[PDB]
RNA sequence: GCCCGUCGCUAGUACCGAUUGAAUGGCUUAGUGAGGCCUCAGGAUCUGCUAGCGGA
RNA sequence: UUUUACUUUGAAAAAAUUAGAGUGUUCAAAGCAGGCGUAUUGCUCGAAUAUAUUAGCAUGGAAUAAUAGAAUAGGACG
RNA sequence: UAUCUGGUUGAUCCUGCCAGUAGUCAUAUGCUUGUCUCAAAGAUUAAGCCAUGCAUGUCUAAGUAUAAGCAAUACAGUGAAACUGCGAAUGGCUCAUUAAAUCAGUUAUCGUUUAUUUGAUAGUUCCCUACAUGGUAUAACUGUGGUAAUUCUAGAGCUAAUACAUGCUUAAAAUCUCAGAUGUAUUUAUUAGAUUGAUGAUUCAUAAUAACUUUUCGAAUCGCAUGGCCUUGUGCUGGCGAUGGUUCAUUCAAAUUUCUGCCCUAUCAACUUUCGAUGGUAGGAUAGUGGCCUACCAUGGUUUCAACGGGUAACGGGGAAUAAGGGUUCGAUUCCGGAGAGGGAGCCUGAGAAACGGCUACCA
RNA sequence: GUGAACAGCCUCUAGUUGAUAGAAUAAUGUAGAUAAGGGAAGUCGGCAAAAUAGAUCCGUAACUUCGGGAUAAGGAUUGGC
């Protein structure tokens, strides 16, 4: 199968390395799992040691966190909107790690509301002791009036199974707005 | 090659087992345990070589299977038990007890031992971790796990073990001016006291012996295990005490017997 | 003499790289796989032998249908099995009516009762009070460990 | 690094973050840590805005093999190094030496300068990519 | 005295040589491409739950 | 407390093999044996040592051979 | 044991080779061959082809026994077959490929997997069984067969588990949310991890918060003794073990990996890079690092200090022969490492195989 | 317009619709074509016909007067949106 060894791949030299040793399960590689978006497939792997991975195809939800209060709420993804590797896994809506995604947004906007009550998108003195200090930001606010959250997936989908990640803030944000408004 | 090897044979068994070179093709191979491969003695070894009680294998698995041998106060049935240093070995018919320990020429000698002493053990602390649930515990040479040690128990210091609670007792640290067993290289077997460390981050670190005849020596910290302080050691040393006579000198306490 | 397979749906026999469980192959090796030739589903001329189960009896017995029948060749050996063998309850006691045999061989005939399994035995039980008793001991010696512990860490932390 | 967010991915040290609700004072926390062996962090490696996961101060590479001197003869590639071993290698035969050399690819960080030239003390590390296995540590531009 | 080369015979060795010679092996463009593996499906018949609904 | 080469010492370089200590295989090649007083309810010596010097490691030296300091002083100590 | 001698001449001194001479665990072969010890042995040519037979099976007290098998009020002993578990990845053989490849010495894993051994380690499980659940399970067994033929197996009737799948009991104490949760396993994010542990060094160990799981683990197991207390009951407690189990450590290992070192050849001087070559970013894949693979980007990487190419009747080394010293030649072969099982390629199981006395296809 | 194009094909302005006609559809002809399997066995001879063909990318030998041979040979792609 797919070879991960070094016996191919000729040296830095240039020459062509002679063929020792063919091919070990030790070295083997795997095809991608190129996980797409609902009706969650997730197959087990047995791996070395007995070990297991799973490949996630068809994942819908994943367990994406704010960061700046410390939620990770479960949502559903989207859609693929970026990918700063290859713009068909954006076309083809494939989940990997580090692809920028869209998520549903409402339970983040109801723990918001119901932690400050601060009308984001639209136990007395709880939020008032949450004081003051509770506007978030003008573009991870600006979102929730259509309701979706720019995300980054932090997971590895075809290793772990699941699509976590988190919500993108501050200059990531803005990077990757700036690359979406210079790319649509 | 697809998989771990089963098979030891002869010639390639460490040399300090003293194996015949003509008895066979292959010799003991230590099973997995506590200590080594390498560093180990095993229980096969000890009984139809070293104390000659048995004659075959088959006479070694005899005695083993009648819960004769005990090593660290368990039975140990295993015909390749690897036994190492430090280890006590009761047989409670014949009931005597050895603690394995190395002679001046760096084998595993037959060191009768008392049953007053034999309870306890001494073992190097190869490491200090923080376990699960944030419970400490030290890593000794022969692959004790002991939970909630001393907090002032760093590496390359020795804990005495119950052996029978399998417990800290007592601990020496690692200094200079105390008593050392080599356990490795050249001067394996040898014992002295601790003159200078010398640290060589990321490499490997020294450490000068000096004996009782003021031979002085230096060895990896890889193989130095603390026994106590000068002129205490908390085990029961061997016939020589580690003193690496000079091959003349050896000849001439030979020839002191006529 | 290839058989038929379940669902092969072909007039006649193909090569299939057969499984574990499956028909028609006994694997000798632990994740043995064999290409095998087995014959398709749908009935044909080719065939030598068929087999047919019956699942209705309308009219007159065959000479060899009801008249010659073979009693099952063993009782229940579960205590629950046999409880739902003899429809008794839970508290019934399973081990007096239990099926026995005789093997007449020397005019002893000796009664060769079968072993019951999964029966509630006060062996089981103070196995499993044992198993309990243990957990809660060794919670407790840690509990306590950890209590010494602190204890310890105070005490040489009293030393500023 | 001459707007250092040019990659298609942002570019940022993994697991630090920076909290936009909090009013800190760089409001660009940077993280790093001691290479160690005596290796002095630089001054640029500590104010820098790079990222190089491959930093042996500021990414997550650590230098734990041999540590090698040698002079740099390219500096052509992005982040990389070419350095020139030189060594004398004994025949025993005729009793003599001759001359031998092995070039070694090196990561370089940010943090450094390098020309060709300016010998370097290199560490060994994990492997970062299909020739290089040892990161820059001291630059000795002399 | 010693001696050199052509030519002629015998024997041996190697060379050039039309035959777009022949055979073997390595590598390789292009085309076809078995087989297992991953994957999009597919549903024999197999059994549970209330015509339906899950599982293998 | 520039950078090296070089050189001393130490750890290292599996065992077997080699050289080599001891030892009446009857001698020897070999082997790691064995030895000593009895009518035991047994005492005991051994299976050393040296060799690899390529490369790496630790360490003393600073001759020999190379390398750089301060010259448009952008120099050294407060 | 730092040795020479014969041969060019009519004679001489040289150069110079031929020849002699001695050794060879260095191969044949001829003649000869009484004794004791020791014992290489289809490597060279053909890793050419193979008839036949054997070389991997395995049961304790302690997984499953109704053999209609043996023996003098459940079997309790022995024990066929079978299910289950483990092993079959060790060993042994050969040297065909392989020239920076293997290998040797020496490093690293702060870059990973690890059955087994040894040590330690789990009071947190549930939204009408625990004095213990199901067949949704079946083998052997019984009976009916097919095939000329194979370690081919079909239909039918049972029957169990440490097989398969479910599934409770552990109070007590404990901190947050607004009565619930907080064990552990997985994933993500965040925080502490100082100068409250360690390393030369870490985003380490570990802990905490918020959550997430086609959902893990948290013995429905077995043997021998049965003891104690008491309301003497299907009462309540309590031994030694065996097996299994999550995690950590250890051991056996494995996989990559630092540096340096390989024979001849220029009648091989440029090689690599379209089809990955050198590096960067990100992803995928892997047990994990890594152009290992993919997308984008850059134009790099090696070389007269011999790259690249070609040859090897080249597996490498420990070592062997011969040797004043220096060297020369050999090493298929008793040990270590590698590779292969006619040539390839692919893969199942399994901790560990790209296994071949395992499978699949192609080629012969 | 298509197309590299004053190529071929269709069209605009302009011009022509002028060639003796009608009915049938035999052979043999003239001109245009197709053809199973084989593939030059036909024939003096591949005559005739067929095959190839544009463009883009890859790749290209002997020989050579070093300029060529060369579109050598031999391959892949081509539409629409
Ligand atoms: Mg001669
Ligand atoms: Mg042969
Ligand atoms: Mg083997
Ligand atoms: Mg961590
Ligand atoms: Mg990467
Ligand atoms: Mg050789
Ligand atoms: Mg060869
Ligand atoms: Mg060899
Ligand atoms: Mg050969
Ligand atoms: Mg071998
Ligand atoms: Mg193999
Ligand atoms: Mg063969
Ligand atoms: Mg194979
Ligand atoms: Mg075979
Ligand atoms: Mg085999
Ligand atoms: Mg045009
Ligand atoms: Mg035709
Ligand atoms: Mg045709
Ligand atoms: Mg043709
Ligand atoms: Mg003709
Ligand atoms: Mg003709
Ligand atoms: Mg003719
Ligand atoms: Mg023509
Ligand atoms: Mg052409
Ligand atoms: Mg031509």
């Amino acid at each position: 199968g797919i070879s991960r060894d070094s016996r191919h791949k000729r040296s830095a030299t240039g020459a062509k390395r002679a063929q020792f040793r063919k091919k070990r399960k030790f070295e083997l590689g795997r095809q991608p799992a190129n996980t797409k978006i609902g009706a969650k497939r997730i197959h087990s792997v047995r791996t070395r040691g007995g070990n297991k991975k799973y490949r996630a195809l068809r994942i819908e939800t994943g367990n994406f966190s704010w960061a700046s209060e410390g939620i990770s709420k479960k949502t559903r993804i989207a859609g693929v909107v970026y990918h700063p590797s290859n713009n068909e896994l954006v076309r083809t809506n494939t989940l990997t790690k580090a692809a920028i995604v869209q998520i549903d947004a409402t339970p983040f906007r109801q723990w918001f509301e119901a932690h400050y009550g601060q009308t984001l998108g639209k136990a007395e003195r709880k939020w008032a002791a949450r004081a003051a200090s509770a506007k978030i930001e003008s573009s991870v606010e600006s979102q929730f009036s259509a309701g979706r959250l720019y995300a980054c997936i932090s997971s590895r989908p075809g290793q772990s199974g699941r699509c976590d990640g988190y919500i993108l803030e501050g200059e990531e944000l803005a990077f990757y707005l700036r690359r979406l408004t210079a790319k649509k | 090659a697809r998989g771990p090897k089963k098979h030891l044979k002869r010639l390639a068994a460490p040399h300090h087992w003293l194996l015949d070179k003509l008895s066979g093709c292959y010799a003991p191979r230590p099973s997995a345990g506590p200590h080594k491969l390498r560093e180990s003695l095993p229980l096969i070894v000890f009984l139809r070589n070293r104390l000659k009680y048995a004659l075959n294998g088959r006479e070694v698995k005899a005695i083993l299977m009648q819960r004769h041998v005990k090593v660290d106060g368990k039975v140990r049935t295993d015909t390749t038990y690897p036994a190492g240093f430090m280890d006590v070995i009761t047989l409670d018919a014949t009931n005597e007890n050895f603690r394995l320990v190395y002679d001046v020429k760096g084998r595993f000698a037959v060191h009768r031992i008392t049953d007053e002493e034999a309870s306890y053990k001494l073992g190097k602390v190869k490491k200090v971790q923080l376990g699960k649930k944030g419970v400490p515990y030290v890593v000794t040479h022969d692959g004790r796990t002991i939970r909630y040690p001393d907090p002032n128990i760093k590496v390359n210091d020795t804990v005495k073990i119950d052996l029978a609670s399998g417990k800290i007792t007592d601990f020496i640290k690692f200094d200079a001016g105390k008593l050392v067993y080599v356990t490795g290289g050249r001067n394996l077997g040898r014992i002295g006291t601790i003159v200078h460390k010398e640290r060589h981050d990321g490499g490997f670190d020294l450490v000068h012996i000096k004996d009782s005849l003021d031979n002085t020596f230096v060895t990896r910290l890889n193989n130095v295990f603390v026994i106590g302080e000068q002129g205490k050691p908390y085990i029961s040393l061997p016939k020589g005490k580690g003193i690496k006579l000079s091959i003349a000198e050896e000849r001439d306490r030979r020839r002191a017997q006529q | 003499g290839f058989p038929m397979k379940q669902g092969v749906l072909l007039p006649t026999r193909i090569k299939l790289l057969l499984t574990k469980n499956v028909s028609c192959y006994r694997p000798r090796r632990d994740g043995e796989r064999k290409r095998k030739s087995v014959r398709g589903a749908i009935v044909g001329p080719d065939l030598a032998v068929l087999a047919l189960v019956i699942v209705k009896k309308g009219e007159q017995e065959l000479e060899g249908l009801t008249d010659t029948t073979v009693p099952k060749r063993l009782g229940p050996k579960r205590a629950n099995n046999i409880r739902k063998f003899f429809g008794l309850s839970k508290e019934d006691d399973v081990r007096d009516f239990v099926i026995r045999r005789e093997v007449t061989k020397g005019e002893k005939t000796y009664t060769k009762a079968p072993k019951i399994q999964r029966l509630v035995t006060p062996q089981r039980l103070q196995r499993k009070r044992h198993q309990r008793a243990l957990k809660v001991r060794n919670a407790q010696a840690q509990r306590e460990a950890a209590a010494e512990y602190a204890q310890l860490l105070a005490k040489r932390l009293s030393e500023r | 690094e001459l707007t250092v967010q040019s990659e298609r991915a942002f570019q940022k040290q993994p697991h630090i973050f920076n909290n936009p609700k909090v009013k800190t004072s760089k409001r660009t926390k940077r993280w790093y840590k001691n290479a160690g062996l005596g290796f002095k962090t630089p001054k640029t490696a500590i104010e820098g805005s790079y990222i190089d996961k491959k930093c042996p101060f500021t990414g997550l590479v650590s230098i734990r093999g041999k540590i090698l001197t040698g002079t740099v003869v390219s500096t052509k590639m992005h982040r990389t190094i070419v350095i020139r071993r030189a060594y004398l290698h004994y025949i025993p035969k005729y009793n003599r030496y001759e001359k031998r050399h092995k070039n070694v690819p090196v990561h370089v960080s940010p943090a450094f300068r390098v020309q060709v030239g300016d010998i370097v003390t290199v560490g060994q590390c994990r492997p970062i990519s299909k020739t290089v296995r040892f990161n820059v540590v001291k630059v000795s531009a002399a």
